[PDB]
């Protein structure tokens, strides 16, 4: 029968995950039965329904009451308890929960979930310690049915790792560099404020922001030929979504822009197909807005010099199409659940 | 009381329970 | 002898209050001598220096170490304790604590100061309750020094009252209706996201977002032949600072928009000198940063109709002009030290 | 038979009202035969499609060649002319022209598409002179069909107008200010740049920026008892689309914040019904893209003073909402073309 | 005596670099004594007072009649005419001309002023065709004095120029690609609205928006051994001022992370100082605001892999540092006179 | 009239010359 999920943290990737999972509702083999977070489900329920960046939600009427939120005439259970180890997984038969507070990546953090009744966790999030780390497309067919608790990694290693793996197996990538410049997200501070980060800390809307990345030694997680062979940074910029990756690569094989062109779009077309999307228009960010693939190649910004150093740009709807990932992966956990 | 509103009480820094006059 | 100050909250108006000291303190009857805050000395040196609003700090150096803050020398203990009931007034000797965090406006919790040692508490908020309330250049000459809880009203009010006291005595005010155009402060979400106020929980930078505000009711503690007589609301709009409020006024004297920029032009050269500044020039809100005036009035937007229906608009930096008005407040009472 | 349109400048009017009538297409006495715009029809196919407001056009196929954009097959003949009278109204065969360049306003500028060989046009501004103007669910059955030059009013007044229009009759207005917290619009430099407006000359995305505006004057040539009686001004905030209307009147009998709300939320349920929308929500600006309504009041914002100050709060689309009700005129004009 | 100088266009770079001379007019061989621009002087002089990025202006006083601007008692003469051959150079006795208007860089355009009487001209961007191009602290000392039409290049190439010497100096640039992730300019749309250039044609400062960008190739022409070896793009984002150049590497000497630091703050002491500053510091665009190198290195950013792939991020802020270069190279030029 | 003016008289759609009644 159905998966039971709960979430645990409905904030921007819970919502996105929530609205992403009732619009593939009919063909899924996931029940999201339960939502806890710090808020309660009138306010829940008031944000699923609007939503500054998705808009009104149209595809199913949105309600609440003290108990529950209601989509659609589905009932979902609500519970407001930041200690995992108290929520009611037991009494709710809930078999996976989507870890989307931020703050339960380690596996001693996630294993509360099951300490309180559930079966398995997937983090929406790198894990820290030692926690399987899927990309759909680039790795999740090795996913391990025994496995209890699993990165979905980041969002950039989404966009990052399909792109990568590709490359690699066309023309073996030997080093790379990234920049993400990025959206900001809920970690910066609205005005300056204290943060661990400093950079952090600054007023998002007003500024760039370099900040740390691991989504590029994290995509040798998902590609372990190239551990130890990636690295970037990130620059947060003063957009609430959609972010841009730029991937220079010095790789074996001699090549030009056209022929790294036509690599990844093969690829999109067939082997990457859903996870890759190849577009030579040229838009701009709002444009990739609710975008369903990991990563679009921006195909007229491509360069190649010397024949081994390679740049690609790729965009992604960080949002909404890492939490279609999210939903592709606890899908796939599903269909092979142990 | 919902339990967003004890938090409230408890965290009236926090991010969720802010309100500043303006 | 110097009044020694603790500011607790070192946000927003506990930077600007620091910076604004800092640049009067040649002249001051203060001596701020600690500092309480949620974060650490190294990371709110940094932010005391680095100030995306007020730029650069360059006219002293600012360092810190594990233990205080250093301003040209200048050393300023720092604790980190959210219960003021444990911090070391009496330790340190405090006098005055500034009371900048946003959660300590009512009586019972601003008391707590007064438990660990202070003497006296200035609120840089409006107080919840039976607390004093004063507007520096309205009502701060009807401070007493026995009161031992004060407060400073908000940004808002320090604009709206100034203007409001001139148009009564001029014109009689029978009703007025406020709306500020208001930038943005931290209590509104960067993203969507949970808050007890579902418009404050909306993108902040994003989006028109209305709320509600005792800001124009408050002029009625200041001004209290006016008392039940105002009203209004705000809209924050996505500018990290600067505000402008548009007040509408039922006079009993019949005017018109001539003599209505005349008597506050008036006021401004003489009762209201340093607290209204008349200004007859096309200027946008950028250029208001740093104003030393709790209003603006933007003479070219007044209007009048049939006599007693008198439309006045006003600027305010509500970080920097509030903070010189907490200053000014505390310097008010450091005089007046009994 | 149907009316044939041409649109003369394809800006965001242009292209909103374009969208607007791609998507009543199936029930509109209208057929958009011809654009005349600075632009070429490519550039402004790409812009049609691809809309950072509206999104991704999704209805119907846009492609363009060197003479037409096609809108699912239907072919737009595309021409490029500053001066209208040199335009090919006579040999397109154009009963209707969408004057939206904000340049011909004035009685003589907009009769320059008569002299192409027009026979009638709707300017979506205010008409400069004595030009007849009308708001849809105002006054737009005092149309008459042997009028060839019309106004549409502004998007404000198309926002004030319907609210002003009910208060008044149920309480009696005796005067009115009015302030728009607006989006910025393409007459504002992105930068601080030469403009014969030095507030416009501002950086529109960084500043709060008043303007004058004629939109409150303008009510009283919809509602002639009106004349005279009211008046405003605008502040543009950096929001690309969504405004708000804060309306304060003194009206003859004395009410209460229920009563003014009862008494929209009835008008919006009957005899407004499409045009004015009443809201008990708490809900920000970026809720409001794509509203149809011309006003949608904000209940929980009215406040009344005295019985007789009242203050109300307007949302509107000044895009969308707007493109909504030039569609409606045109339509209306077309129903009664004689 | 005195080079006397006129400045054409006076937008965000004439009027940064009038600001610039401003204050460094004690030890200057330049007088500015004129302005054309489409702007009259009162409209020029309240710009160059209040600046949404500068602030007010407040080393001298700003005025104007309908002749001149006056800055602290020096009288410019003003005038406005788009067509270049018609300005009074020769009466005017203009011996340089700031050519700033965006719109004469080809060496026919820029030779309209020669034809007016001004002796040289100083193109403030790349130059169309066979102009000589400077980047000062890197191949400024070349200057030709017989040469009578001129370059400074762009903000981005003065930001990667001196990095790209210093690097190439001390490991050998083989090939390398650039990413600016750059503040929007005046050349894009506050709206969606027809541009050559599709995505600048696209809201500024609600998207990231990628676009062409010679600078890479225009190092290139300073620093000749390097041409056909860069390329790169550009990303503008919803800043309106302050950019960030990522550039990668391939060199011949292999080399780590520490050492390409080493080596760059070597040189930001001796051979670069005032042209390159070498930063540790974790700071975000908006304390870039007025710095005056040309590129500040942000060091804590550096990364290196396998030897021979840098990553380098270095800072500037386009509109100011930019403009103190011209000065620079328009003073070099004045020592240099022939 | 100054110059400008004309200028806006002459390109009255110019980025310098628009006036949106809004
Ligand atoms: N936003 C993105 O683009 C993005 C993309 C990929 C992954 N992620 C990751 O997803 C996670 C969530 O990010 P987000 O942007 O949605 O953040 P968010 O702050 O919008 O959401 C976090 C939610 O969890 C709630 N929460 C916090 N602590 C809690 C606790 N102890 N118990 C219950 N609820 C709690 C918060 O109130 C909030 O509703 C983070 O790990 C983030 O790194 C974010
Ligand atoms: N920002 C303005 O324009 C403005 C103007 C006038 C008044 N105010 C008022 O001033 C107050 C602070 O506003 P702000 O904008 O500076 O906010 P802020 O969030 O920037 O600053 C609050 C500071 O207090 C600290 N803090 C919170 N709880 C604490 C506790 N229990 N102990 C110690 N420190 C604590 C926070 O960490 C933060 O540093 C609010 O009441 C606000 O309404 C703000
Ligand atoms: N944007 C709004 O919210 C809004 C709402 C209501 C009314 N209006 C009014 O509509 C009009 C247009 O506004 P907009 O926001 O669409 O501006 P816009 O600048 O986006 O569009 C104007 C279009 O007309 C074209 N144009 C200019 N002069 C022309 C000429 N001589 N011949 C042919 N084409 C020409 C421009 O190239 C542009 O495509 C203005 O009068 C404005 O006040 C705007
Ligand atoms: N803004 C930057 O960061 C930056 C940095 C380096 C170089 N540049 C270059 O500097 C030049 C100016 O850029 P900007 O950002 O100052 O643009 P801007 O649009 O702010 O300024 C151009 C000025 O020239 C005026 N102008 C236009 N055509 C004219 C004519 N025919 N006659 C007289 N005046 C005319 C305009 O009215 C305006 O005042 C461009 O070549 C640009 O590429 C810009
Ligand atoms: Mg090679
Ligand atoms: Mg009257
Ligand atoms: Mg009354
Ligand atoms: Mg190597």
């Amino acid at each position: 029968s159905m998966v039971r999920v709960a979430i645990n943290g409905f904030g921007r990737i819970g919502r996105n995950f929530m609205r992403c999972w009732l619009q593939r509702k009919a063909n899924s083999k996931l029940e999201i039965v339960g939502i806890n977070d710090t808020s309660d489900p009138r306010t829940n329920a008031h944000l699923l329904k609007y939503d500054s960046m998705l808009g009104i939600f149209q595809d199913a009427e949105i309600t609440a009451d003290d108990d529950c939120i209601y989509a659609g005439g589905h009932a979902v259970k609500c519970v407001s308890d930041r200690n995992p180890e108290n929520l009611p997984w037991s009494a709710w038969g809930i078999d996976l929960v989507i870890e989307a507070t931020g703050v339960f990546t380690s596996r001693e953090g996630a294993s509360k979930h099951l300490s309180a009744g559930a079966k398995k966790v997937l983090i929406t999030a790198p894990g820290k310690g030692n926690i399987p780390t899927y990309v759909v497309g680039v790795n999740h067919h090795t996913y391990d049915p025994s496995e209890d608790i699993v990165s979905n990694a980041s969002c950039t290693t989404n966009c990052l790792a399909p792109i990568v793996k590709v490359l690699h197996e066309a023309f073996g990538i030997q080093q790379g560099m990234m920049t993400t410049t990025h959206s900001y997200t809920g970690d910066q501070r609205l005005l300056d404020a204290s943060h661990r980060d400093l950079r952090r800390a600054r007023a998002a809307a007003m500024n760039i922001v370099p900040t740390s990345t691991g989504a590029a030694k994290a995509v040798g997680l998902v590609i372990p030929e190239l551990q130890g062979k990636l690295n970037g940074i990130a620059l947060r910029v003063p957009t609430p979504n959609v972010s841009v990756v730029d991937f220079v690569a010095q790789v074996e094989k001699p090549t030009i822009a056209e022929q790294v062109n036509q690599v990844i779009k093969e690829a999109s077309e067939t082997t990457m197909k859903g996870i890759i999307h190849y577009s030579e228009l040229e838009l701009v960010s709002s444009d990739y807005r609710g975008h369903n693939a990991s990563s679009i190649l921006d195909a007229s910004l491509t360069m190649v010099l010397g024949g081994n150093l390679v740049k690609v740009v790729a965009w992604y709807d960080n949002e909404w199409g890492y939490s279609q990932r999210v939903l592709d992966l606890a899908e796939h956990m599903a269909a092979h659940w142990a | 009381k919902t339990s967003f509103q004890q938090y409230c009480d408890d965290n009236p820094d926090a991010a969720e329970c802010r309100i500043y006059d303006d």
